[PDB]
């Protein structure tokens, strides 16, 4: 499923070694599936893939 | 042909040749203008004409 368009909200963060920073995306898709996610920045990695 | 729905969205998959997708799409008639930037294609070579 594509997505038409999404949001970012952030939440709190803390800059640190432990995954301390939390967001929420605003999704719509046009199908119920298994999208992958990732972060395209070098100084920002995702516990979720 | 794809089956129309009063309201909804549709994926279509294409073939270019030219580095920028910058052509018209017609939808029963109605005309809208792509814009888009193809990247040059990893492979070198084929098994398709």
């Amino acid at each position: 499923p594509t997505i038409l368009e999404v949001s970012c909200t952030v939440a709190d963060c803390i800059y640190s070694a432990d995954f301390g920073g939390s967001l929420t995306l605003q999704y719509k898709a046009n199908r119920e599936g298994h999208c992958p996610v990732h972060s395209h920045s070098t100084t920002a990695v995702l516990k979720e893939a | 042909t794809t089956h129309v729905t009063a309201t909804g969205s549709i994926t279509l998959h294409f073939s270019t040749s030219s580095p920028q997708a910058n052509f018209i799409v017609s939808l029963c008639g109605k005309k809208t203008t792509c814009n888009a930037e193809c990247k040059p294609p990893a492979d070198h070579i084929i098994g398709e004409p």
